[PDB]
């Protein structure tokens, strides 16, 4: 089993919506 | 079209070239998985049997592989006797290759013909023919028929015993012949005869290559026919103790692992003791590792209670010494399994002398922490994750050692080389998620590691940044320091991805640090790229800002509280507008919008209630005393327009609680934490309802005391514990103040205001289903009446009946059983008179159980009414343990209703 | 009689290992339930008694789950909704006791008073 079950921070678990957000925001890659 | 594909593939079959014949033959399985129609399946299979009876042996191998691929459609075959007659009729050929291929196909047809005596006989004869390739094909065919039959199995066990004693055929063919005895789990006497045969086999052939397959078939036989598990275990322990072959001992390892994983409760105390003695007496680190893995699995299971069940000290028990010495052994994996055994036994059993074992286990635990922290190997990280599992399990099972283990993990956070830090950050996040004091105990050092991050890491900076920001929020569950968040912003603006800082922001929204959340959402809002993304980030920003305003609250000041409520409600209004802007036909934020709307309505109800609480003193008792006599009040005992508004608020709050129950039962897809959180919000609403009902309204009729268990720390969140403590406080205060005053509500308004202030002082917890959603399950639910392509109503003669033929197919976005597995579908259909008792007579529901992911059900409706009717259906998906879970489309169909002219004329004559 | 001996051994194992944690009771009950179900499929003349003791253990596990439900942890006046696995357990356990009394052929008054 994994170390922590309520893990929001994992790659393959996350769904289509903020996958698209991930694509955009990794393309952006900065904050002011 | 399906028929068209069928006979064009038939023409490809009738083509001259065997290449094109192979083309069509291997093209059938696509047609099977496209058209599941059974007549088509039967005709295609019949043409297959024809071409297999007359093909040129490569077509035969192609047809064989087609059957072996599309095996699952075999059960819907009608003309079984003709199919089997062709396929069996080609077995009399003199070509050994053709005989072998045919026997393999019979092994494939085992699913539909398990009783064919002639097939049994042909397999048994070709089993002792001489042609090699058909001998091994006969072995494979026996291996399938013995799985799906019984009398064939007893025939084959007699024949196999005869052959093995009869000493013909070489050792390789003996290896092929042994694994037939796995399918002897049909009866106990067959199992015993095969067991005697296998014991004789191992004693007759002391060879490694013999013994390995013999033992593995013997143990699968016992694990299937679980009657001789103790004999199996003691035989394996004998061979692990006695036989000096290292490979055979590794077989014993990988087999006792299987038995320990399958049937743990059958493990006995003498078995455990014998394995422990073997693990002490072994010289080899690898075999000791395997035995320790076996003991780790058994310790995780129930059998530790068997080993420490009395009717010999626990210290006198040989397990403890082995566990201690192997936990302090030099080798890393051995130490990992030792600390696994120690953690399991410590959490499981509670005897008086085990405190020394607790101390030894925790100290050897930071030994594993330092070793895996500065090892940096893949196996080292595996043992590290094992140690962190030991941490989570030990701390949750026993809260006694929590502060010690947290401070040790912080010392390792000092002493780590920036690879294991993410892992132990997750682990200590879990531990502080259980017990809150672990963060505000040592806020400083985690911030020090945070400031050394930037020049400490170069490869997984994003990952460790996200983890340590999560735990800094968990540590500063209280109001976050401006200097600390400025340092956080400094490092994030130094080096971060937008997706990274977004994940820090999401963790901030999860824990409740809404000021930091507001800042991060503001930055991400100012960048974004796309429109629904912008509106989504903007809505999140507004809820974070409103929650910041709500946390900006002062105790026992009602005017400032309602001002803060109004400000926060303005900001939720902006946020919910932007959320409706973010809403799209794809990925529709239904749960998010509905949940934030219910939170809005809860806060509006709170503001209205505290407004009426303040207006309690607006001469309502004077209005009552002016309208009627104060003594023996006609409207109520100490009557009040304020009491009327209390009744209105009570009914409104109960309706709000009903809406929360509706939201939860329509959601159904979230995990345990989110569903629990929604239950707590409904708990708060019902708490306010019961408080205003049992204190302002009739307390003698209330007569309710919370004479039940409450306040246990079995919760899954510190947030949940905080709301639960608030609930206990409100219950004790209302139970104290139930009978003290008259209904004039002197300090009753003060008690209600205190409850409101506490319930708003506990901030919020934005949650996972409000964020990333998983196990997206749906019901298509296509009805099939007379097809109404437009909204034109469907005419029925109204004298006979009407049939519906509803159909549903269930779909899953991922692994369907993440949290809840669908079990049954309660469909619910009712009628309504479209032209205005609302046609609520037919109130049908039916519990169809989807055996496969498609289902259909026939409904009959009776009606004799002139007007149009609307027909409504519901899915009512009910899960494994049994819950309502109202999801589904809830579609509606219009139906017309006309009558016979002869019937109308007869009614006119009537 | 290896099958009868094994059935007796498993039942006395449960009876002796009664005095432990509710969780461990849950896993032991589940394991023995699927075990005796496997035996009832496996043999024929022990199938009835195996299934009878198996549904009795299912009865007991159902009642223990109903007791270990978190409704007792949560305070009394709430009782929200849909957590009534206890109530569904009560209905199923009553139906199983009726089934266990009447559908079986050989029952004697010791078993009957246990049923009641």
């Amino acid at each position: 089993a994994h170390v922590w079950e309520d893990n929001w921070d994992d790659d393959n678990v996350e769904d289509d919506f903020s996958n698209q957000l991930r694509a955009e925001l990794e393309k952006h890659g900065y904050k002011m | 079209d399906a028929n068209s594909a069928l006979m064009e593939l038939d023409k490809g079959l009738r083509s001259g070239k065997l290449g094109e014949q192979c083309e069509a033959v291997v093209r059938f399985p696509r047609l099977f998985q496209k058209y599941p129609f059974p007549i088509l399946i039967n005709s295609a299979f019949l043409k297959l049997a024809d071409v297999f009876r007359v093909g040129n042996n490569f077509l035969r191998l192609c047809v064989l592989k087609v059957t072996q691929q599309s095996e699952k459609h075999l059960e819907k075959i009608l003309n079984v006797d003709e199919f089997v007659k062709r396929i069996f009729s080609v077995i009399h050929s003199n070509d050994p290759v053709a005989r072998a291929i045919t026997l393999r196909m019979l092994g494939s047809l085992a699913s539909i013909i398990p009783e064919r005596k002639n097939a049994h006989h042909s397999i048994r004869q070709s089993l002792d023919s001489h042609d090699n390739v058909e001998v091994e094909a006969a072995v494979f065919a026996a291996a399938n028929f013995s799985a799906q039959s019984k009398d064939f199995a007893v025939g084959i066990c007699n024949k196999i015993s005869e052959m093995i004693q009869g000493l013909a055929t070489p050792v390789d063919l003996k290896l092929k012949l042994i694994p037939i005895l796995q399918h002897m789990h049909h009866d106990a006497i067959l199992a015993s005869s095969a067991r005697q045969l296998l014991q004789q086999l191992v004693t007759s052939y002391p060879s490694t290559k013999m013994v390995i397959v013999s033992l593995h078939t013997f143990t699968l036989l016992a694990a299937s026919s679980l009657v001789d598990t103790p004999k199996q275990i003691q035989l394996l322990l004998q061979y692990l103790k006695n036989d000096p072959r290292k490979a055979v001992k590794r077989l014993a390892i990988q087999d006792l692992k299987l038995l320990a994983n399958k049937t743990p409760h059958t493990w006995s105390r003498e078995n455990i003791q014998a394995l422990c003695e073997c693990a002490l007496q072994t010289p080899y680190d690898s075999l000791k590792l395997g035995m320790l893995s076996v003991l780790s699995t058994l310790s995780g299971t129930i059998a530790i209670k068997h080993y420490f069940s009395i009717v010999s000290s626990p210290r006198s028990s040989d397990l403890v010494k082995l566990a201690q010495e192997c936990c302090y052994h030099n080798n890393r994996g051995i130490a990992a399994h030792g600390v696994r055994v120690l953690t399991n036994i410590t959490v499981s059993c509670q005897e008086k002398d085990l405190l020394a074992l607790e101390q030894d286990a925790v100290f050897g635990l930071e030994s594993l922490l330092v070793l895996c922290s500065q090892d940096d190997s893949p196996g080292a990280q595996a043992t590290l994750k094992i140690a962190l599992n030991c941490m989570v399990k030990l701390a949750k099972g026993r809260p006694h050692l929590s502060q010690s283990v947290v401070e040790t993990l912080l010392t390792q956070l000092h002493s780590a080389q920036d690879a294991a830090r993410i892992l132990m950050c997750h682990c200590l996040a879990a531990i502080a998620m259980q017990l809150p004091v672990l963060g505000d105990g040592m806020l400083g050092d985690l911030m020090e590691l945070y400031k050394v991050i930037g020049r400490s890491a170069t490869d997984k900076q994003q990952e460790l940044l996200v983890s340590l920001a999560t735990v800094i929020f968990v540590a500063s569950q209280k109001a976050l320091s401006v200097e600390s968040k400025a340092v956080i912003k400094q490092q994030l603006e130094s080096v971060s991805n937008g997706w990274t800082v977004y994940r820090i922001a999401r963790q901030a929204s999860r824990m409740g640090n809404h000021d930091m959340a507001k800042e991060l959402y503001q930055s991400l809002l100012t960048q974004v790229a796309s429109e629904h993304f912008y509106f989504w980030l903007n809505s999140l920003k507004e809820f974070s800002h409103a929650e910041q305003c709500l946390t900006g609250l002062q105790e026992e000041n009602y005017s400032s509280a309602l001002s803060c409520i109004a400000e926060s409600l303005k900001f939720y209004h902006k946020g919910i507008a932007s959320l409706t802007a973010a809403s799209t036909p794809l990925n529709p934020l239904s749960f998010q919008c509905e949940f934030v709307k219910l939170r809005i309505d809860l806060l509006q109800a709170f503001s209205q209630l505290i407004c009426t609480c303040n207006s309690l003193k607006t001469s309502p008792p004077p209005a009552i005393a002016t309208t009627i006599a104060m003594t023996l009040g006609n409207d109520l005992q100490r009557c009040g327009r304020i009491s009327n508004q209390m009744k209105q608020s009570m009914e409104e709050f109960r309706s709000l609680a009903s809406r929360y129950g509706d939201l939860y039962q329509a959601s159904f897809d979230a995990d345990s934490a989110t569903l629990r959180n929604v239950e707590l919000q409904q708990q708060s609403c019902l708490l306010i309802s019961h408080a205003i009902e049992a204190l302002i309204l009739d307390p003698e009729s209330a007569s309710f005391q919370e004479y039940g268990s409450t306040g246990t720390a079995h919760a899954d969140s510190e947030y949940e514990r905080r709301m639960m403590s608030v609930y206990n406080h409100v219950l004790e205060e209302v139970e104290s103040l139930n009978r003290k005053y008259t209904p004039v509500s002197y300090m009753h308004t003060a008690c209600l205001c205190n409850a409101i202030i506490a319930l708003l002082k506990v901030p919020l917890s934005f949650q996972r289903y409000f964020f990333q959603k998983l196990q997206s399950t749906s019901i298509k639910l296509a009805l099939s009446p007379s097809p109404r392509n437009p909204a034109e109503p469907i005419a029925v003669q109204n004298n006979q009946q009407l049939a519906l033929k509803v159909e549903g197919v269930v779909q899953h976005g991922s692994k369907p059983g993440l949290f809840r597995k669908i079990q049954s579908v309660c469909l619910n259909v009712s009628s309504t008179l479209q032209s205005k008792i609302d046609n609520m007579t037919n109130e049908m529901e039916q519990r169809v159980e989807p055996h496969n992911d498609y289902f259909s059900t026939q409904f009959l409706l009776n009606f004799a009414i002139l007007g149009t009717h609307n027909i409504t259906v519901e899915s009512s998906v009910k899960d494994a343990n049994g819950i309502v879970w109202k999801t589904g489309p809830r579609t509606t169909i219009f139906v017309k209703s006309l009558e016979d002219p002869y019937s109308q004329q007869i009614r006119l004559q009537q | 009689d290896p099958s009868q001996q094994f059935l007796q051994q498993s039942l006395e194992r449960v009876y002796s290992l009664q005095h432990l944690d509710p969780q461990g009771a849950q896993e032991l009950l589940e394991f023995t339930i699927r075990d005796l179900q496997r035996l009832g499929e496996l043999q024929s003349e022990l199938a009835g008694v195996a299934d009878f003791s198996a549904t009795y253990l299912r009865c007991q596990l159902l009642l223990i789950k109903a007791l270990q439900e978190k409704l007792w942890n949560v305070a009394a006046p709430l009782y929200l909704k849909q957590s009534d696995l206890a109530s569904a357990a009560a209905k199923q356990i009553m139906e199983e006791t009726y089934k266990m009394e009447f559908m079986y052929s050989g029952v004697e008054n010791k078993q009957v008073v246990i049923i009641h």
